[PDB]
């Protein structure tokens, strides 16, 4: 309770809901903009049909996605 | 700033800085069993 | 040269100690000098342009509203508007004594 | 040599760094210890940069360039033939440009001023660092900076604004050269208007501060102050060089393809 | 905390609105009263006074609206008359110059007509411009100094007449549209060969960041010494302060040099009319002097040397020949 | 001729223009503050400081 | 963001390819590439056994069949040997109600048409030749698809205009060039448009500070040319006369066949398919006698 | 302790509070940008499936 | 209340009404730039028919 002697309370409000209000958006935005986690789009497909990040992968032979340089 | 406050402001850094680093730690734990990095 | 037995670069004559190598400028950049020079190793002028003796005018809805000459690169190859792509030529048109009128 | 009235202003005090030893005047100039630094980091940089033009085919002052390193040297320091050169007069340049902007901190408060003249340098202090230091830290090599040759920064400019097949649709490109241009109308505005009024119709008193007003009034029907033209002039003047630091370091650590295809956000708006 | 830094004004007086020093209104008047803005107040001078009006001002307002009319109402005809795209697409929409092969001669009014006729609008707009300028200067009993750096930037504008001229073209004057006219720029630049070995095209580029280093340098001065009045200048020309030897001593303590309170403003008044004067000399001689500027620096080493990035033989060299460019098809073939 | 052409003449002359331009404002820049004093006597740069100017003011 | 830098020039020329690394990846798994038919190289050396076979005329019988289920997932699927044959009779080029199959025609054409790629311009296609895969991804209809649409549409300079350079030779001017500032928009919009199709920019094939010079270009400029030439031979003699066989929904609002820009092979990459090598396992697709010395079994 | 009579315990709080919040955000994006945990994609994986840099 | 006092009530209602609306406008226009919820051209569709997005 102390605390409130050292910061001031409205301060701390707005310090407060404008940090949970950016981070907030955020991670809503990140989760968004990935596959996974697309709900608007994808939200209906259960979790086995959820898409999934590429496991420990293979190589590839003659085919770069880089021109040599 | 009395020099009194301090020690009861001290003692309440130290606890909060020493939770802090134990519940760190056991997020640490928790990471490893789930994906080791070493 | 190569001396046969020691191995060393001769020079004039006299032996080298060491590894000789043939010094040049950075990465062997080389100054450039006349301009004319600048077209040698490169192809040779281009012929002269094809241009049409004669002039035939379009139909009205081959023709493009805009005269901006880089309008297709900029603005129509990142629009996909139906209305826009519409309004991007002049409309065919007739009489009205074709349509009996 | 001195001005007429400059002996009662020389008087000790207003250093950052250093006392007695390093508050002289060479000749005219004024010698602290960012003086000093100066010095140091001028010389070295300066004699690097001979060395560079004696390394390279040619003495012609147009000619002479001194590369960056290539980019699979990624942020390290590179070979001295190989661009190492290069990053080693950069840090040269950075500590030269850091010590004159303190060394005019100190001038300043010794003189009662106050601080604008170094803040307004940093802006053209931070966008040489964008181009040399934090764009090519984004993009992960010192080799993404610009050479040091008289004409050939110019090739270096020119490809960079074509690594993004039109550079002119730049939106920060865009503000930045509008405040480049509209700086330069204000001062050629500024300036006419003081001499006019210093210098007025042969034969008439000079002019007074009611009379710009006036004037400016009379033809455009708003007169900025006398003070509002200065902040005006800082204003246009810096904000052309942090507008251009912006411009340059969103071009590749944020937008990699052309910029005409950027306006897409417009294009597509739901009305 | 912070030392006030003279970036903002926080009390504002009012009074009276200044209705100006008495000029000659023969030909010519004040019109409103003088109002206040409290939000230019805080950045500089509330007052958006009375503006004067005259022959020279009201002709050139006609004559440049006619030709702001031509170029808009040609932009929106460009689209279809649609209102949404006309507001949509305004950065791309131009008014473009005539064909090339036309020459000098009189484009038809879909095909170039309508831009020379806003053209020569805009060119009267601005010699009139020019004209009240000066009158309005002469009025006030001041020296003529802005209208000749106002004519400084009217002959920048002016190479863009001449130059298609001195070639022989319309076609290759500047289109009336906002990104149109750096489409315009830019291939302008790659047609003559890299502007950026144009000499006066470089003497340009100087002066204009020697004008935005100057009025960095000049506001800086002055806001630095504005709580000793150095703000008002007049005074400390005719009458030197403490202001501005402040402001003299430490430009000379750190560049060891210095100017005094008027000639600064010779420097600033110099700089921003060498921008457009040598732009405009670089912009005449091209086309008509020199025709590929990347190979007028090679001749006069400009040009660095780097190694070559590619090499073609003898039969690559004939292949890899081209043609100029031509006409467009204007039938469509059937194969 | 061959080597010398119209573009190099006239950047010659903007040459000279230029530091004409610069001498007259260098000379303007010794209105005040001048002659330098020194334990040497009086000192001038280059370009030598100009006449003495002189304003005029409106009557009382 | 994450960027990847492809250096193409020498070192502070500013000649750089950026490319955005969650994009690349992205683009680069999304692509899967059909895995090779298992080799079929061993047939009796007698008389070629079919009717209306007029271009794989020098391939043997199980050549032929390993061919054409390659060609029928390439284009049409896995199977569906509907889309371009009567089933009953696969001799047949015409439906049982009389109407023509003009897949069919199209695909004999097209046959000749890779053929005259792989074969007479390996100058562009070098050792990395293209199969149907390339051009149609799986589906019937490619990408890049241009009709005619009016004069100034630079999409021509692949069909039936040559010329595209505006830059003087010279230091001074003269009439050996009276090229336009128009004419260089036009060359630019076309510029742009090439390098949209690769996914790269200007100093990909050129050194900007002069861009009419070869000797300070990348090597890539040539091979550039070389398609340009290319595309003029594909579009003119062999998408072109196609005209008359497709239905009315595959043609222009002018009524011209579907014409092949860049983009229908590279797909806005700096090669297509980032490169990949199929039809060196497909002898009846190149016609040359050896692709890297393996020779043409015949 | 004698520390907080040297330093303003206030401005200690706030530039520490500020340090540590950059500090895990900058953590947990660094670790998004990799492969290996990129949790967000491919968080359901096991550890053997994870990936794993190259032993080159 | 009290957080009235700590707060003038006007100025909240107006941030707040403020952010609101901002906030409805952006959940609105994201959902009309999207595939599955473009209600304008495809509301007519049964919750089956609906675009769905892949794997
Ligand atoms: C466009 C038109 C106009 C274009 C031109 C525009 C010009 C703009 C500026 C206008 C003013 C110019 C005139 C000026 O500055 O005069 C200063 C001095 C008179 O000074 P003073 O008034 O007598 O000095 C007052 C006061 O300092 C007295 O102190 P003291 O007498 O004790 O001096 C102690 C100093 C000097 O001792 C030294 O050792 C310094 C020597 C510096 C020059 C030699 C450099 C190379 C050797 C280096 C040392 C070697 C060991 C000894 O001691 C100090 O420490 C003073 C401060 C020095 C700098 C700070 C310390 C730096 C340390 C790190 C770097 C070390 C060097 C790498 O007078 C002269 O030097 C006379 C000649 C002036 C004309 C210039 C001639 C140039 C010739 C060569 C041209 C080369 C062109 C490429
Ligand atoms: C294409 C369109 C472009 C774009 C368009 C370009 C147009 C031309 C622009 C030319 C520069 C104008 C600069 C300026 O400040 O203008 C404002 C001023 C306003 O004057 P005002 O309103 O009539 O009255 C004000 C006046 O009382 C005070 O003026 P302020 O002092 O501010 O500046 C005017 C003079 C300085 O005045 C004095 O020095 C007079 C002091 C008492 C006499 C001095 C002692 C006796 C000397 C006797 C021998 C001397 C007798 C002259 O400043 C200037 O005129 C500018 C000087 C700097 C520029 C020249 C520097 C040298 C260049 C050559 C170097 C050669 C190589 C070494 O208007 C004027 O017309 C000023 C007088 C101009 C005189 C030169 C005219 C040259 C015309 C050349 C072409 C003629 C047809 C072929
Ligand atoms: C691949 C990486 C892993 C992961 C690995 C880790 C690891 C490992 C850790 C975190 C930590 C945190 N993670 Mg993470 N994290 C992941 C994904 C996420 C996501 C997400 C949307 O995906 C979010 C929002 C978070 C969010 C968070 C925060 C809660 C926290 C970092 C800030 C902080 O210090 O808060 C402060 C939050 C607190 C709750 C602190 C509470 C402190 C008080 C003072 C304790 C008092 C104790 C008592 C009073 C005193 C005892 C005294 C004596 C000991 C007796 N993580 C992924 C899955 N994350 C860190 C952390 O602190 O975890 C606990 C941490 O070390
Ligand atoms: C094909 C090329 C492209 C293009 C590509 C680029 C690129 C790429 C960039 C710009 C940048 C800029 N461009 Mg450009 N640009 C194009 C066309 C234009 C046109 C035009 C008329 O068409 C204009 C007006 C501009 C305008 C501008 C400015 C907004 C900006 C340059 C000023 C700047 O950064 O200052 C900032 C000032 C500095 C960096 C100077 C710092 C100086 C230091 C602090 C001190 C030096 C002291 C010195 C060593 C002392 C010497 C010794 C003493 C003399 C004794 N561009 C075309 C379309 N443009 C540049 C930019 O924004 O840079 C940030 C940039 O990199
Ligand atoms: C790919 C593009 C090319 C290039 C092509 C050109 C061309 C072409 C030109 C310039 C010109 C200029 N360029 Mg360049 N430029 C490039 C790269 C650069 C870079 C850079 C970052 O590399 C910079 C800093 C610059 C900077 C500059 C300026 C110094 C100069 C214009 C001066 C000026 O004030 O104009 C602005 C001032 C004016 C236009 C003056 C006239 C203003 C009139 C009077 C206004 C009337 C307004 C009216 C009343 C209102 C509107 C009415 C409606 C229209 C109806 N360029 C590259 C190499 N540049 C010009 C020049 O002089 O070149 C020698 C020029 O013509
Ligand atoms: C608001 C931003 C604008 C601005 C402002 C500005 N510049 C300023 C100031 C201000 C307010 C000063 O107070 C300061 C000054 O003291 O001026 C007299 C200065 C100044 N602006 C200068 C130049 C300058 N400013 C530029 C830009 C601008 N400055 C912006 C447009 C440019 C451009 C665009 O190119 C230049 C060339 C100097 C005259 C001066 C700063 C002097 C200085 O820092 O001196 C110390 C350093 C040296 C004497 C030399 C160091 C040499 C290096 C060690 C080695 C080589 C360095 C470099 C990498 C070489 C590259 C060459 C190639 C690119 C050709
Ligand atoms: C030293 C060189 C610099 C320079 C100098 C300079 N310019 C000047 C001056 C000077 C010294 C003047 O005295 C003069 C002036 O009066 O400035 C306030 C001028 C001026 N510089 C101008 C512009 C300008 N200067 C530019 C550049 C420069 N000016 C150089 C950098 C540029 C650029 C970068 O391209 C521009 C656009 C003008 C503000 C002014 C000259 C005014 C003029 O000639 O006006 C003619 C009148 C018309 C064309 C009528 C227009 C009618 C309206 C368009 C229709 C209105 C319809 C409706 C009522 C409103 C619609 C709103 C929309 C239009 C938004
Ligand atoms: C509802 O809206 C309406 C239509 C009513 C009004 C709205 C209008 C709008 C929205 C207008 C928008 C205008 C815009 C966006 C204009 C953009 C202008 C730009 C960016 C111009 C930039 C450069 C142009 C230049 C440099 C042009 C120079 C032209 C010159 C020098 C022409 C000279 C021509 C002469 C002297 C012609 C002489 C004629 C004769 C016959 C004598 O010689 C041929
Ligand atoms: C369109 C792309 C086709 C597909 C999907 C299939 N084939 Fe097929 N076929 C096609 C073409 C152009 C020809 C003629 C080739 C030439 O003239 O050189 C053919 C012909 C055949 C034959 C021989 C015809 C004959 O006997 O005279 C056969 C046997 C044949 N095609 C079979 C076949 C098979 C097994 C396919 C896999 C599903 C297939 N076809 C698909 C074009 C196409
Ligand atoms: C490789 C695919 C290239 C890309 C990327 C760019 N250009 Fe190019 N350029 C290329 C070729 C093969 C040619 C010649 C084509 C012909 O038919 O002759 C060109 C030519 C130009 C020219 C004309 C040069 C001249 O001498 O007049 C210009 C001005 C030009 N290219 C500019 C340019 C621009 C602006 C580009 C990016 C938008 C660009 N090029 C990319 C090959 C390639
Ligand atoms: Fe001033």
């Amino acid at each position: 309770h102390r605390i409130w002697l050292m910061f001031d309370p409205r301060r701390v409000m707005v310090a407060m809901v404008g940090f949970l209000a950016v981070l907030a958006l955020v991670i809503h935005f990140i989760l968004l903009s990935s596959q996974r986690y697309s709900w608007i789009e994808n939200g209906t497909l259960s979790a086995a049909q959820a898409p999934v990040g590429a496991s420990a992968p293979a190589a590839a032979a003659e085919m770069s996605p880089l021109p040599p340089g | 700033m009395t020099e009194d406050e301090a020690r009861r402001f001290h003692g309440y850094f130290v606890t909060g800085t020493l939770g802090y680093i134990i519940v760190a730690a056991v997020a640490h734990f928790l990471a490893w069993q789930w994906r080791p990095w070493f | 040269p190569v001396d046969p037995v020691t191995g060393q670069t001769i020079i004039n004559g006299e032996p080298v100690v060491g590894r000789v190598f043939i010094m040049q400028k950075t990465d062997g950049t080389v100054k450039l000098g006349k301009w004319q020079a600048q077209y040698d190793g490169e192809p040779t002028a281009p012929e002269a342009a094809n241009v049409g003796s004669s002039y035939t005018v379009p139909a009205p809805e081959h023709t493009r509203r805009m005269r901006g000459i880089m309008i297709q690169s900029t603005l129509w190859s990142i629009d996909g508007k139906r209305s826009a792509r519409e309004r991007r030529h002049y409309r065919p048109q007739t009489t009205g004594a074709a349509l009996g009128q | 040599a001195m001005l007429s009235f400059e002996k009662k202003y020389r008087v000790r005090g207003g250093t950052l760094i250093g006392g007695d030893l390093f508050d002289f005047w060479f000749g005219p100039f004024y010698v602290g210890f960012f003086g000093v630094t100066t010095i140091f980091f001028v010389t070295l940089g300066t004699l690097l940069c001979v060395w560079g033009a004696a390394m390279g085919p040619t003495w012609n002052l147009w000619q002479i360039s001194i590369a960056p390193p290539d980019l699979k040297y990624g942020l390290g320091l590179a070979p001295l033939r190989e661009g190492g050169l290069w990053q080693i007069i950069t840090l040269c340049a950075l500590g030269a440009f850091g010590s004159w902007a303190l060394r005019q901190a100190e001038i300043s408060r010794k003189l009662g001023m106050g601080m604008h003249i170094p803040w307004a340098y940093g802006g053209a202090v931070l966008a040489y660092a964008t181009l040399v230091v934090i764009r090519p830290m984004l993009l992960g090599a010192w080799g993404h900076g610009f050479p040091y040759g008289i004409f050939s920064h110019l090739d270096w400019v020119s490809n960079v604004g074509y690594q993004y097949l039109h550079f002119h649709y730049n939106p920060a490109h865009m503000i930045a050269v509008t405040f480049f241009f509209t700086n330069c109308l204000a001062l050629a505005m500024h300036g006419s208007l003081i001499l006019s009024v210093t210098n007025p119709k042969k034969g008439t008193p000079v002019g007074t501060s009611e009379t710009e007003n006036v004037f400016f009034r009379d033809l455009l029907g708003y007169s900025i102050g006398a003070i509002g033209i200065h902040r005006l002039g800082l204003f246009l003047a810096v904000g052309a060089a942090v507008w251009s630091a912006i411009c340059i370091v969103i071009s590749g650590p944020f937008w990699t393809k052309g910029w005409p295809e950027w306006w897409n956000w417009w294009l597509n708006l739901p009305i | 905390m912070l030392e006030y830094q003279n970036l903002f004004t926080r009390v504002q007086v009012r009074t009276v609105p200044e209705a100006g020093i008495e000029i000659d209104e023969s030909t010519g008047t004040r019109y409103g009263t003088g109002t206040f803005s409290y939000l230019a107040g805080k950045f500089g001078d509330a007052q958006i006074g009375p503006i004067y009006l005259g022959w020279a001002g009201v002709l050139s307002l006609i004559f440049g609206f006619m030709a702001f009319e031509i170029i808009g109402l040609n932009m929106w005809a460009s689209v279809g008359w649609d209102p949404v795209e006309f507001i949509r697409q305004l950065p791309w929409l131009a008014l473009e110059p005539p064909p090339p092969q036309y020459g000098l001669r009189v484009p038809p009014l879909a095909q170039g007509g309508w831009y020379l006729m806003a053209g020569f609008f805009l060119t009267i707009s601005i010699l009139l411009w020019w004209v009240r300028v000066y009158r309005r200067a002469r009025a006030l009993n001041m020296g003529t100094h802005l209208p000749w750096a106002f004519a400084s930037a009217i002959f920048l504008y002016s190479t863009f007449f001449f130059q298609p001229l001195l070639v022989g073209s319309w076609s290759e004057m500047v289109p009336f549209g906002i990104f149109p006219h750096l489409d315009w720029t830019s291939a302008f630049s790659i047609r003559y060969g890299n502007l950026y070995y144009n000499p006066f095209h470089a003497l340009s580029i100087a002066f204009l960041y020697g004008s935005a280093v100057l009025f960095a340098m000049h506001g800086a001065t002055i806001l630095a010494v504005a709580r000793l009045g150095g703000e008002r200048e007049i005074e400390q020309i005719t009458d030197r302060g403490t202001a501005a030897e402040r402001s003299m001593l430490f430009w000379r303590w750190t560049m060891g040099f210095n100017a005094t309170m008027e000639s600064i403003h010779r420097w600033s008044w110099w700089f921003a009319v060498l921008t457009t004067f040598s732009g405009g000399i670089g912009i005449l001689l091209t086309g008509t002097v020199v025709d590929n500027w990347y190979l007028w620096g090679v001749k006069h080493g400009l040009v660095a040397p780097y190694p070559a990035q590619n090499t073609l033989t003898e039969e690559q060299q004939q292949l890899l020949r081209g043609r100029y460019q031509g006409t467009a098809p204007d039938s469509f073939p059937s194969y | 001729m061959q080597y010398i052409d119209g573009a190099q003449i006239a950047l010659y002359a903007f040459w000279l223009f230029f530091f004409g331009l610069i001498i007259y404002i260098r000379r303007e820049d010794k209105r005040e503050g001048y002659p330098l004093e020194s334990p040497q006597g009086p000192r001038e740069g280059w370009p030598a400081m100009p006449e003495k100017k002189t304003y005029i003011h409106r009557p009382t | 963001t994450a960027t990847d830098s492809v250096q193409v020039g020498y070192r502070g020329t500013g000649m750089e390819q950026n490319y955005d690394h969650g994009d690349l990846k992205k683009q680069f798994a999304q692509v899967k590439i059909p895995t090779p038919l298992p080799p079929a190289g061993e047939s009796p050396p007698g008389p070629l056994p079919w009717q209306n076979v007029q271009v794989l005329n020098d391939i043997s019988v199980g050549e032929f069949n390993r061919t054409m289920v390659a060609m029928s997932t390439w284009v049409a699927g896995t199977g569906n040997c509907a889309y371009c044959h009567n089933i009953a009779n696969l001799a047949a080029d015409t439906l049982p109600n009389g109407k023509p199959l003009y897949t069919k025609l199209v695909a004999r054409r097209m046959l000749q048409m890779t053929r005259q790629i792989n074969g007479q311009y390996s100058q562009h296609v070098k050792n990395t030749g293209v199969t149907c895969y390339t051009c149609h991804m799986g589906k019937p209809l490619p990408n890049g698809l241009w009709f005619y649409s009016s004069q100034t549409d630079y999409l021509r300079h692949y069909l039936d205009r040559d010329g595209a350079r505006v830059v003087t030779r010279d230091v001074a001017p003269s009439n050996a060039n009276r090229s336009s500032v128009k004419q260089t928009e036009w060359t630019y919009a076309l510029m742009i448009s090439q390098s949209r199709s690769l996914g790269v920019n200007c100093t990909y094939c050129h050194n900007t500070r002069q861009f009419a010079s070869w000797k300070e270009a990348p090597p890539a400029r040539v091979t550039a040319y070389h398609g340009i030439l290319m595309l003029r031979d594909v579009n003119q003699n062999y998408l072109s006369p196609l005209q008359p066989v497709y239905p009315s929904v595959r043609l222009g609002t002018q009524g011209d066949a579907p014409k092949a820009q860049c983009v229908t092979c590279h797909n806005g990459n700096y090669k297509p398919l980032y490169g990949a090598q199929m039809v060196k396992d497909y002898p009846a697709l190149w016609g040359r006698a050896d692709w890297n010395g393996v020779p043409f079994q015949g």
